């Protein structure tokens, strides 16, 4: 095994187009039916070439943005690095409705001719591990997640499981989503607010966001080597499920373990569901716990796949310096509708 | 009119309209695949509203291969 | 530690029990006993020509209007029934917290993206209407309802995903899910691939992009046959495999059936193009080499490979240039497969479908035709089985794979003894 540690980050939202602009917001917020909020101020042709744009969806729009920032920030010389030590890891889990919406209707009525080529390209969730491949020329194993709104999650976790193993000495880790095209647009307004999930019960009210956001993971010599700012280390990670009410209490308690028994910690919720407090408080005093939680859903809003990685681009900023300070743990968890539970854990040098 | 495809292939490879000669060969000259020829073939039924096969526009080549092909 | 002594060091992965859902067969018995013999189970279809003037005439089918028939989620549930039965586990040895699921897909629940949205502008001639959006629709765009309903089912409370990698998504799955008991975090692992693309806007997506055959034929079936000069691309299909992976120490406790050990995984990208794939074949040839070192297996060892074989021009001298590549004069020997031939390419559901025929080959010692094989190409110039199957003795096993976003995926298969 080896350790694994975060030396850039980069995401974009409806708060700002950066991570400092959107950090703070976020503080300013903590200190004092469902839409869809989109970016502001933002130009895609500001970062991406024109004849590539023609061809790609927003969310592999955002995903390229997000990541551009990120390497930017880790301040690695691109031509020195080995493309083949370096992979991609991607959540999305609406994909690419913007590009291809037309064109369905358009098969419908017209025929085939309605159609363009890119409709297999650009819908698909693994197109911007493919965008990502091709324009910075990365070769290590490179996997995309759809799990429902866990993708990103799943994502880092997987991606600091593989530069452990040796696959990779640096890995592009997180996530990115559009939800502002007309089907996505009407079904998230409608249905996505009603839904409830069997497990954790009832969703709280609460407003959708896209945008994106990505991580630069790396290996600690690597990063020690060549003289790089470590924001901080990526010390755990959890996956698990819940089929059942009974296993939903039992399966926080793992994420409990997680601590290692630190009274200097905040806990990121998850904060879709009214029931988080109690079942996790509950869970917690059992393994003997005492953590501050906070609550970042209400400012940032349901973002799916991203909702995850948003909270640890930002938990990685504060750790490299409101509440957040005098803490070396933040711990972040993510639930699904169908009965996920998952948790990173990155910790202070 | 070849004034019409020309600026269809300036804004489909992104080049400029001045530079772009029509004689220059599509795949080596722009770097054009065989996507952006099934593209650019959609666009061609689109503006001047005709029908292409995959048989004909697979020998679009040139600039000027296609502009004798809609003519006729 | 004197007494007992047992560590935690990177374990074995045996397959103990195999779902299948495909045009050749639905379970072991009949999809074996079709592959075998070298049948077909490409269906000669109307609708695409019909309604959508689509130049396709050829399809892989399991069993106009728009109906939400929700196969996706079907085969999946069909085939982790077959699997679990024929693992024939108990709850003894399932250790919720020690079961996990892998189950990947390219697209999903298109057909019910597709529905949702042409019911609600009424035939994709109006404006979206917000009233006409049921319920029902949010569960179509979910990419993980396989994932999730058979986690559910079967009491699977570790690591539950879904990979969407496209078409490498099938062994990525079995790749994760190989990680996950060789590293201590599982004993039992459900991994596989459901696809159900027979869509127009499956269809016309790849028949837009060229990917499609297209070429006109009476006899239909022969649309899909790799490593000859007359094709042109591939015919779609639709299906579902499953296999329960799990330890070897796991297996041998409870009197398991083995079927064949997953012994290694690699993937790469080529960085090359998004649907194109290069002649040269380094990239595939680097992730053999790579999978190969990750089972700590020699090449030499290498008797049998089951390729990609999608039937479109560039994969099939692809490949055959990478066999080439990692292997150099010893390729010519070793037989090699598409059962594409046959089945046709289901996407990400492919990779499990041919997994599983996989371990069904390294059991009896057999191996299966390219069929539709018709005139030598210069390019592919490999020993493909053509036609007519035979009795081998399969000993390390080698099933590659390929997609867009430039994708390749390679996996170590070996008998266990
Ligand atoms: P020019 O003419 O040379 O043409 C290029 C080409 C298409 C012929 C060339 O690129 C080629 O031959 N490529 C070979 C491709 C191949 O053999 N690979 C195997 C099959 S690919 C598998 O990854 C499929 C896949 O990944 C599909 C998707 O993701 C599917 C979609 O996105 C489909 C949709 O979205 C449809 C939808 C529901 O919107």
């Amino acid at each position: 095994r080896k350790r694994v540690v975060v030396t850039g980050v980069g995401a974009i939202h409806p708060d700002g187009n950066d991570v400092t602009a959107i950090k703070s917001k976020v503080i300013q917020k903590l200190l004092g039916s469902s839409i869809i909020r989109t970016l502001s101020d933002f130009d895609g042709a500001k970062y991406i070439n024109n004849r590539l744009r023609r061809k790609i969806d927003e969310f592999s729009v955002y995903g390229i943005v997000a990541v551009e920032m990120a390497l930017k920030a880790s301040r690695l010389d691109v031509d020195k690095l080995d493309p083949n030590r370096v992979g991609i890891y991607v959540g999305n889990c609406f994909g690419g409705w913007q590009h291809i919406e037309d064109e369905v209707k358009a098969l419908h009525i017209e025929g085939i001719k309605g159609m363009g080529p890119y409709v297999a390209t650009a819908w698909f969730p693994a197109a911007l591990q493919g965008q990502l491949s091709l324009l910075y020329g990365f070769s290590a194993q490179s996997k995309t997640f759809s799990t429902s709104d866990v993708a990103g999650m799943q994502a880092i976790g997987y991606a600091a499981e593989a530069i452990s193993n040796g696959v990779a000495e640096v890995m592009l880790c997180g996530a990115s989503e559009h939800l502002s095209s007309p089907l996505v647009k009407n079904l998230l307004e409608k249905t996505s607010s009603q839904k409830h999930s069997e497990v954790f019960g009832e969703k709280q009210p609460g407003d959708f966001s896209e945008g994106a956001a990505f991580l630069v993971l790396e290996e600690r010599q690597h990063a020690l080597e060549r003289g790089a700012s470590i924001l901080c280390e990526l010390t755990g990670f959890v996956d698990y499920f819940a089929p059942d009410k009974n296993t939903r209490n039992n399966t926080l308690e793992y994420t409990a373990e997680l601590f290692n028994h630190n009274e200097n910690a905040v806990f990121i919720m998850d904060g879709i569901y009214d029931d988080e407090k109690e079942i996790t408080s509950k869970a917690f005093s059992n393994k003997e716990i005492k953590t501050s939680f906070i609550n970042l859903r209400p400012y940032l809003d349901n973002q799916f796949s991203v909702s995850g990685v948003i909270d640890s681009v930002l938990a990685s900023s504060f750790l490299s310096e409101n509440e957040f300070s005098n803490t070396n743990q933040i711990i972040i968890q993510r639930f699904s509708n169908q009965g996920h539970v998952c948790a990173l854990s990155f910790s202070a040098i | 009119p070849e004034v019409k495809i020309k600026t269809i292939l300036s804004l489909f490879l992104n080049i400029n309209i001045d530079d772009f000669n029509m004689d220059a060969n599509l795949a080596d000259a722009y770097d054009m695949d065989s996507t952006e020829l099934a593209d650019l073939a959609k666009e061609i039924e689109k503006e001047f509203g005709i029908s292409v096969t995959k048989s004909q526009f697979s020998h679009w080549e040139t600039g000027r291969a296609v502009l004798d092909f809609v003519s006729s | 530690i004197i007494n007992n002594r047992n560590e935690s060091q990177p374990r074995r992965v045996v397959v103990t029990g195999l779902g299948v859902v495909a045009p050749t067969g639905v379970g072991v018995n009949e999809f074996w006993n079709n592959i075998h013999n070298g049948k077909s189970g490409v269906s000669k279809y109307e609708w695409g020509r019909e309604r959508f003037g689509f130049k396709s005439g050829a399809i892989g089918q399991v069993y106009f209007v728009l109906k939400s028939e929700r196969k996706y989620l079907q085969f999946a549930l069909d085939a982790a029934e077959m699997a679990m039965q024929d693992a024939n586990l108990r709850p003894s040895d399932i250790d919720g917290r020690r079961f996990g699921v892998a189950i990947a897909t390219a697209i999903a629940d298109a057909a019910g993206m597709e529905e949702c949205l042409l019911r609600i502008t009424k035939g994709g001639k109006e404006n979206i209407h917000p009233d006409l959006i049921k319920s029902e629709d949010y569960d179509s765009f979910d990419f993980s309802s396989a994932a999730t309903s058979v986690a559910k089912k079967y009491g699977a409370s570790m690591s539950v995903s879904n990979i969407s990698t496209g078409c490498a998504a099938g062994l990525d799955a079995l790749g994760i899910a190989m990680e996950h008991i060789r590293y201590g975090r599982a004993d039992i692992m459900l991994a596989g691939a459901s696809e159900a693309p027979l869509c127009p806007l499956s269809i016309g997506s790849f028949e837009a992009l060229g990917a499609l055959s297209s070429r006109e034929l009476e006899n239909q079936q022969a649309a899909t046959c790799p490593f000859s000069l007359e094709r042109d691309g591939f015919v779609i299909a639709e299906g579902c495999g499953i296999l329960i992976l799990e330890s070897y120490e796991h297996a041998k406790q409870r009197g398991a059936h083995i079927y064949a050990e997953l012994a290694g995984y690699a993937s790469v990208n080529n960085a090359y193009h998004m649907t194109d794939l290069p002649a040269d074949g380094m990239a595939m040839a680097r992730c053999i080499d790579m999978a190969l070192k990750d089972a700590q297996i020699s090449p030499s060892t290498v008797n049998y490979i089951s390729a990609h074989g999608s039937s479109t021009a560039q994969n099939d001298i692809n490949e055959s240039n990478a066999i080439k590549f990692v292997l150099g004069e010893s390729a010519f020997g070793i037989p090699i497969n598409s059962l594409k031939s046959m089945t046709g390419h289901a996407l990400a559901a492919a990779n499990a479908i041919e997994s599983v025929a996989l371990c069904l080959e390294i059991e009896k010692q057999y191996v299966h035709p390219t069929i539709n094989y018709q005139t030598p190409d210069p390019d592919c110039d490999l020993d493909y089985i053509p036609n007519q199957g035979c009795s081998y003795p399969i000993k390390t096993a080698l099933k590659l794979s390929s997609g867009f976003s430039g994708i390749h995926s390679v996996i170590v298969m070996r008998a266990v003894d």
